[PDB]
């Protein structure tokens, strides 16, 4: 929902995010849904985002409408910031527990230490039930289940509650004399000498000794009960394992990309050069969470959100088998709705005019190739 | 009568009103709030900063031009019962800036500061900067600046001359509002994050410690107090 | 002006508790302004309430607003509460947003969006500036207990937080649970600026070594800001803008 | 030229200083970019260069070879994430004005340190 | 490396995306000198009206 | 008599002198001045920078001692006619000073940037530098502390203590001479690039400021002008 | 390794091994792009004669 207001090229090459699946579309209070999918980091990171040295995996929710149960990159968890690597694939994998019922857009994205939020597709999970009956159980080392909605909720109130009790008590216990204009006129003519005497001084030493010794017996009691503590884990975890993908075997030159403006279309001259041994066919176009696909070639079957997939928004020149060896310039043209929707049209606002994006190429087997792309965008007007 | 009942309307209208933004705000956040490029946005929230921006701006006139029009031409024929009604007055008017102040400058600033650790920025103009940057911002200005004029047109204490802690406690709160182009710039080019304790955000604090004056307005507004009324019982 | 002895003792009891209300509020919006743009992070999330950061940062950016309504009030009127009135004041701020707008507008629980607790150190800031009227003394020994006092004193409060859980393999306090689990999309773990540990971290001293560096820091910025509200304790006059 | 005007009508009209500080340095921030903008706006005409989309004003600056002053020193606009909409020069211009009400604010009183009339008996 | 011939002689034609063909070595120069003078041309009125 | 011709010479020498220097820089900039480890760099701008060294200290010396040594020793006695003729007088150093501080920070330090954004850097001694740094710069001092001593030794108002804007405005520009060392510092050590706007510059913006210490001289000047033949005319 | 328990003044001991750089580099400390090797003694009670 914070998207459609970055830059378009910064959405476009910052991170693809790919073969993203939901568990589920509807889950009642308490039920658990999962994100899984891989990301991409673009080989040309925009300069002024801080390379992933240090990434967060987040998710974008309007706040704990659902509880981050886990989250992980490469099949460990991820409590903490990672470092991500420039031009590697990783997948993910987010699970959700249902909180607080309505109809919610549910983005995977990722924070950036020097670069801020790279906010990727967001899907409507709607959740049904009542919030009363959310449960966030938690078992300690110790030994006891706690429940993460109320614990220590008490005993926060009873502190902040005796101490604000103890300054009202201070300032009410000086504010029973008068206050402002008599003790300024007697400040002012001559001395005052005669608004702070005993027993005012005794109340203020047992109003320090107290608050003193209270500190301290408190400390020692928290001490005393909870013996066992440690401090916030905290830290950047290295070594996150990328996916050991295959070399492609189709190569793709972009000769050329160009949008109209205004328009809901983009199109770009590609030379595909298809090596291997199996007839391919270019299905889908993905730029900035928008899926353009041949329908001829591809269909989408994984609940694609409606609004950024297109389901025929992809045509293809010569979109005829592509036999090996073979090598051929087509024509292709990216139009949507979603162009414009989605504000990738905005790109010549931006001060950098170059798109990035992933070709899908499909055979006959079905079994498909991730070719990735990037090359200036230039619009036309005339 | 000395202090009058216009005490308790200066407190109910800032209340009843903040109220119902709260109401509002806590029904419009979500669900046409949330995507700042949605038909639905432009009329619930940009309709809301165009209609409250351009109420501001009448107001403000009206109010400071009727406080500046009915000044007080003969101070120095003023009774010294008249002189403490008065004095109620202004203190009246200094309740309200108070009332105001806080309103703005800790409710809903630090209600910014939810919204600014809950949702992915999506704009200038969200929901909570439009309720507090172009709403309480300019109401609590309007305020310190009505009570300013008033003392300074009634109040023979605070006339011939322009005191200089009413002026920077009514003037340096004024600066926080200029000041948000500061919080945009610093948000958009500087500190790709949501730190609400970054640099771009010293601006506020720099100008929040100028309604520290306060203090010397207030004992300006003591002596103001007693200049004839000021016994006998007190110092005696 | 004013008919008898009783009546002025009326007209100065209302104007007492008119003042006090404008005094109050005044401080609270513009030390929640101060205080939650110079140290609200920390005071919004458990898991950023740390050892390191949030001992070291705290009573140093919160010592400002009660030395400089010190050095008015008590200086004017005798009055020794500017500590406790502003830390009071902040604290009823930040609740009640955190009550209506963290809890209220979203739905972050109390027990993870509480905020810090602040008297103890404006109790022996205003104690020991009464006693022994000596703001530098008070500037010395006060800012020193101001600084010291905090971690302690919210201690019953954040101890329960850090019982060690076995979340998934990796070890997490409660508090890093509540961070993890209850998501806040616009601060990603990253921003979180806690301890993390050095290769110059000598035993178990980050708690104390925050603590007495947030003191002797305490101790300038009570000196300084003394003079701030000095200044903004004035009464001018100006014959032009 | 423009901002400059506003700042000496808004200070002789309304004498105040800070008057002139808050309201003639927000104009004198406000009106550069749009006191600018027919001198640099055909210089932002788009134009395909080699294959790269190019202002005129960025193929001036790569054409005329300047040897001590290579692109990357150039701090201009890159864009963020955080970058919403079309605001850039609106912000910038903002910021600009209120940072200018505190330039002139402080330089105002170094003009009048500098104006000072004082004789020194010994350097 | 030899420059022969004169600096006269130098064009550097550019076409835009929107269909025209201007000459880098003076395009917008007019324009420039132009708008320049006028803005000081007002300033030289304000201060000669008050002086 | 009161204001004569001196002005004229004032102007033109300074206009003659600089507009040959600019020929000379446009003729040796390239061909005997772009390497600086060629033999005819150190005939044509090496040459130039000792010459120029010598020809400004001995040249300082000379027009200050004079200055110094005919100072007016009965001061008291002077006639007011004779006084609108020195204070015309003074007028023309100042206006001297204020050609010289034109030439010297406008002309050829951004001239000076130029430079430092066409070619690589080769020494601290490039023409643009020489001409600047060395020749300019040493030229408006030299103008400044001559008005400065002529002001002390013919002025009763300036006499009678050393005047503080005058002492600022005639210092503070002089100060960016040895700040020179903070550029070539900040150039090689700092830096490694052309910026103009670097804070290894700053040092010349600060002391370029002092030379606002103009506007207090100025009035002194004008008190010292209305010291006798202020009227009448004038304020009647 | 240590090549001598015991030395006299004059003396030659050297010391040999290898050090692995963890992958996991802990994220407060910054990369060894600039790191020294060092020897941890109580002064120059050894003068370090060479290091490789
Ligand atoms: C210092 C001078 C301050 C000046 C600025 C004042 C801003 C006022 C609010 C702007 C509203 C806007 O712009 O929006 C207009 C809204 C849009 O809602 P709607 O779609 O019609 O839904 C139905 C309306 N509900 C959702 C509010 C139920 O509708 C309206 O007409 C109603 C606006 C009522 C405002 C007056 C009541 C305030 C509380 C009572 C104590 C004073
Ligand atoms: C003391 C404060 C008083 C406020 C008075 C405001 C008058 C506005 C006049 C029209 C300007 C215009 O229309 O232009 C504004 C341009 C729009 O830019 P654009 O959309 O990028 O492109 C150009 C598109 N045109 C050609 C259609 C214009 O710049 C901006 O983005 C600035 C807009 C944000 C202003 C925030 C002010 C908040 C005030 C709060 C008061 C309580
Ligand atoms: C009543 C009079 C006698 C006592 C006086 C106090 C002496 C010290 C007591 C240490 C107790 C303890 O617990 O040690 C200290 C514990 C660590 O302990 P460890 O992990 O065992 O360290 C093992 C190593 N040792 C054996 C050497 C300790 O934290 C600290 O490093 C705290 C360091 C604080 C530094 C800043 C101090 C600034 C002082 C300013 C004064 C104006
Ligand atoms: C007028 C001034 C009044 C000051 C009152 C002080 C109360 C004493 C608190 C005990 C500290 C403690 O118990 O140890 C230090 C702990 C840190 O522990 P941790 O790292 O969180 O370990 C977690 C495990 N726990 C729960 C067991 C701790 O707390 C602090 O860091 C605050 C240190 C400040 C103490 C300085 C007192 C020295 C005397 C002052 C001299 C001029
Ligand atoms: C003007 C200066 C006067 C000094 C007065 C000192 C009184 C100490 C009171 C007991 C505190 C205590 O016992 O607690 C100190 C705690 C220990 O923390 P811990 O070991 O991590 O855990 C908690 C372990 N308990 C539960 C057993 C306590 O914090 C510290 O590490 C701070 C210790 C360093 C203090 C350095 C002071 C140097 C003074 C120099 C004077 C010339
Ligand atoms: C005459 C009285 C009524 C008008 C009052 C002004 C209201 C705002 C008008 C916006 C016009 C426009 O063009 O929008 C603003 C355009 C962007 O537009 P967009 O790309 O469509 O953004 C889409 C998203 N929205 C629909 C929410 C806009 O630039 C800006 O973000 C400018 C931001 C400036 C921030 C600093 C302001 C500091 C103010 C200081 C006051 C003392
Ligand atoms: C006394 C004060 C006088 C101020 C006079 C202002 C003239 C209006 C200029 C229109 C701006 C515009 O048209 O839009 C904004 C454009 C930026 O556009 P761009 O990003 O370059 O887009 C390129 C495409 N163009 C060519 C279509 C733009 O200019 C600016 O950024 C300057 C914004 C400052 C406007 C603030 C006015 C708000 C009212 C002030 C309230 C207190
Ligand atoms: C405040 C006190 C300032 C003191 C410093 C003054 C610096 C003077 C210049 C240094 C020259 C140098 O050093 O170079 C010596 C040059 C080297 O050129 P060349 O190879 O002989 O070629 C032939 C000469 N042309 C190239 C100049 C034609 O030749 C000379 O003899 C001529 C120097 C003439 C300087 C006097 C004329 C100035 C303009 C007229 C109005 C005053
Ligand atoms: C954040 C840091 C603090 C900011 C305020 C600094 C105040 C410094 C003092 C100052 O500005 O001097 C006042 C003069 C204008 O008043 P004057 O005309 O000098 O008043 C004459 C009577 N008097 C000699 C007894 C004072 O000043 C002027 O020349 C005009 C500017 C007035 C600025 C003060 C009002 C600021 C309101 C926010
Ligand atoms: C050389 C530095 C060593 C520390 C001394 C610094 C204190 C100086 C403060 C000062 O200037 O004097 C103010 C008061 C004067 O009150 P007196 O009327 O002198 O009271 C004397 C009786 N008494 C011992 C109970 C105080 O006297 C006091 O401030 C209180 C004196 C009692 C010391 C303990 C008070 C502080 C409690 C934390
Ligand atoms: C509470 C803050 C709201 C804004 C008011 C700030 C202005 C205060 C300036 C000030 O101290 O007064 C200086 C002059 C005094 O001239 P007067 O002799 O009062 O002229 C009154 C007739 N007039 C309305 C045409 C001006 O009066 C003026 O400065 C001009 C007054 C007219 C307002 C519009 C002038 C500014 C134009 C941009
Ligand atoms: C960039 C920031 C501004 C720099 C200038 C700061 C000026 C601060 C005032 C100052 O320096 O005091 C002057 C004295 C020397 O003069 P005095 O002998 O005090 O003059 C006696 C007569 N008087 C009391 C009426 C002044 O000071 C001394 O003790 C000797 C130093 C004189 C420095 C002023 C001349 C600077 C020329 C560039
Ligand atoms: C001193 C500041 C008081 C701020 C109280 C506040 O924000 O109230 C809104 C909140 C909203 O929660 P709730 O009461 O459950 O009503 C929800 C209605 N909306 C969602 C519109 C706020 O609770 C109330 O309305 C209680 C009334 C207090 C009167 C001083
Ligand atoms: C009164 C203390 C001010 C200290 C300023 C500060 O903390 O700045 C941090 C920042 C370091 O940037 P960093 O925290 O790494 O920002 C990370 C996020 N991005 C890269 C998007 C800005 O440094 C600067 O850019 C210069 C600040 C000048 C202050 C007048
Ligand atoms: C108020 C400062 C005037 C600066 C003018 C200047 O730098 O002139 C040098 C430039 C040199 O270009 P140009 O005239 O073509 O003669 C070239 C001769 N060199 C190459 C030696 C400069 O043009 C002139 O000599 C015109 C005379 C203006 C008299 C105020
Ligand atoms: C009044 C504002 C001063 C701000 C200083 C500044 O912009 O410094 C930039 C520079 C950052 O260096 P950078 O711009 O990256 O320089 C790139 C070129 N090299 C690496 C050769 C210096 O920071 C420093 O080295 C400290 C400056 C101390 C000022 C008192
Ligand atoms: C940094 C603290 C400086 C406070 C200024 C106080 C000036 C008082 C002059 C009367
Ligand atoms: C930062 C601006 C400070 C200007 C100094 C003015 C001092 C005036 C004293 C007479
Ligand atoms: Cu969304
Ligand atoms: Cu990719
Ligand atoms: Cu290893």
């Amino acid at each position: 929902h914070g998207e459609k207001s970055q830059a378009a090229f910064m959405r476009m090459r910052t991170i693809h995010w790919y073969d993203l699946s939901w568990s589920k579309e509807k889950v009642k209070i308490n039920e658990t849904v999962e994100i899984k999918g891989k990301f991409h980091v673009f080989e040309g990171w925009p300069e002024t985002v801080d390379e992933p040295d240090v990434a967060f995996l987040n998710v974008g929710m309007p706040g704990p409408v659902f509880i981050r149960k886990e989250s992980y990159i490469g099949g460990q968890l991820v409590p903490r910031s990672v470092r991500l690597e420039i031009g590697k694939t990783y997948d993910f994998r987010v699970v959700l527990k249902a909180r607080r019922p309505g109809d919610w857009h549910v983005h995977t994205m990722m924070n950036v230490q020097g670069g801020g939020p790279i906010i990727g597709p967001g899907k409507w999970i709607t959740v049904e039930g009542s919030m009363s009956e959310f449960r966030n159980p938690v078992t300690t080392l110790t030994g006891q289940t706690v429940d993460l909605e109320n614990y220590n909720e008490g005993n926060t109130y009873f502190w902040h509650a005796f101490w604000f009790a103890i300054g009202v008590a201070w300032i009410g216990y000086w504010s029973r004399r008068p206050i402002f204009i008599p003790r300024l006129l007697m400040v002012d003519a001559g001395r005052a000498d005669e608004l702070v005497s005993a027993t005012d001084r005794k109340v203020a030493m047992g109003f320090l000794a107290a608050t003193i010794l209270i500190v301290v017996m408190a400390m020692s009691s928290a001490n005393s009960k909870y013996p066992i503590t440690i401090p916030l884990q905290a830290g950047t975890m290295r070594g996150m394992k990328p996916l050991e993908l295959p070399a492609p075997t189709v190569s793709v030159k972009v000769e050329d990309a160009t949008y109209r403006v205004p328009g809901r279309a983009m199109r770009m001259k590609l030379t595909i050069t298809n090596h291997g041994n199996s007839p391919i066919r270019l299905g889908e176009f993905y730029t900035a969470s928008v899926r353009f696909l041949d329908s001829d070639v591809y269909k989408d079957t994984t609940g694609y959100p409606e609004d950024l997939l297109a389901e025929d928004g992809l045509s293809v020149s010569d979109n005829s088998p592509l036999a090996p060896g073979e090598t051929r310039t087509v024509d292709v043209t990216a139009s949507d709705a979603a162009w414009e929707v989605y504000r990738l049209s905005d790109i010549i606002y931006d001060p950098d005019s170059r798109f990035a994006g992933l070709l899908f190429f499909f055979d006959a087997t079905g079994n498909r190739q991730v070719v990735q792309i990037d090359a200036p965008l230039i619009p036309s007007f005339m | 009568l000395l202090d009058k009942k216009w005490l308790t309307f200066a407190l109910a209208i800032y209340t009843v009103f903040y109220l119902w933004v709260r109401w509002y705000e806590g029904v419009y956040g979500w669900s046409a709030g949330l995507d700042s490029f949605a038909p639905e946005f432009e009329t619930y929230w940009m309709n809301f900063l165009y209609t409250e921006i351009v109420l501001e701006i009448v107001t403000a006139s009206i109010l400071w031009g009727y406080l500046w029009k009915t000044r007080d031409r003969n101070l120095a024929a003023l009774t010294p019962r008249e002189e403490l009604r008065r004095n109620f007055t202004h203190l009246v008017w200094l309740v309200a800036y108070a009332w105001a102040i806080y309103w703005g400058a800790s409710y809903f600033t630090e209600q910014d500061g939810t919204w600014h650790q809950t949702i992915v920025r999506d704009t200038d103009f969200t929901p909570s900067h439009i309720i507090e940057f172009y709403l309480s911002y300019p109401i609590y200005i309007i305020t310190g600046f009505a009570a300013f004029i008033y003392a300074k047109t009634r109040l023979p204490f605070f006339a011939k001359g322009i005191s200089l802690p009413y002026l920077v406690l009514v003037v340096g709160p004024f600066m926080i509002l200029p000041n948000v182009g500061l919080n945009e710039w610093g948000h958009t080019f500087w500190f790709m994050e949501e730190l609400f304790v970054a640099p771009l955000h010293y601006g506020f604090v720099i100008f929040g410690w100028l309604a520290l004056a306060v203090m010397g307005t207030l004992t300006q507004t003591f002596y103001s107090f007693a200049q004839g009324g000021l016994g006998q019982s007190l110092c005696e | 002006a004013v008919r008898s002895h009783a009546e002025a003792v009326q007209v100065s009891r209302t104007i007492d508790w008119m003042a006090l209300f404008v005094v109050f509020f005044v401080i609270v919006g513009s030390y929640h302004i101060h205080a939650m743009l110079t140290m609200g992070d920390w005071d919004f999330w458990s898991d950023w309430k740390d050892r390191r950061l949030w001992v070291t940062v705290t009573p140093i950016v919160l010592v400002t607003f009660p030395a400089a309504v010190q050095s008015y009030l008590w200086e004017r009127y005798r009055l020794p509460w500017g500590a406790t009135v502003c830390v009071l004041g902040l604290l009823l701020g930040e609740w009640i947003n955190r009550y209506f707008n963290f809890w209220g507008w979203t739905y972050f629980p109390i027990n993870f969006v509480f905020p810090a607790s602040l008297v103890p150190g404006a109790i022996i800031l205003d104690t020991v500036l009464m006693l022994s009227g000596s703001y530098l003394f008070t500037a010395i020994v006060g800012a020193m207990g101001w600084g010291l006092i905090f971690y302690p004193g919210n201690w019953p409060i954040i101890a329960p937080l850090h019982v060690p859980v076995e979340y998934n393999g990796m070890l997490m306090s409660i508090a890093d649970i509540q961070g993890y689990n209850y998501v806040r999309t616009g601060t990603p773990e990253y921003i979180r600026m806690v301890e993390k540990g050095t290769l110059r971290t000598f035993g178990k001293d980050v708690a104390p070594v925050s603590a007495f560096f947030s003191a002797f820091m305490s101790i300038l910025i009570y000196f300084m800001w003394h003079f701030i509200g000095r200044w903004f304790s004035n009464e001018r006059f100006l014959q032009s803008t």
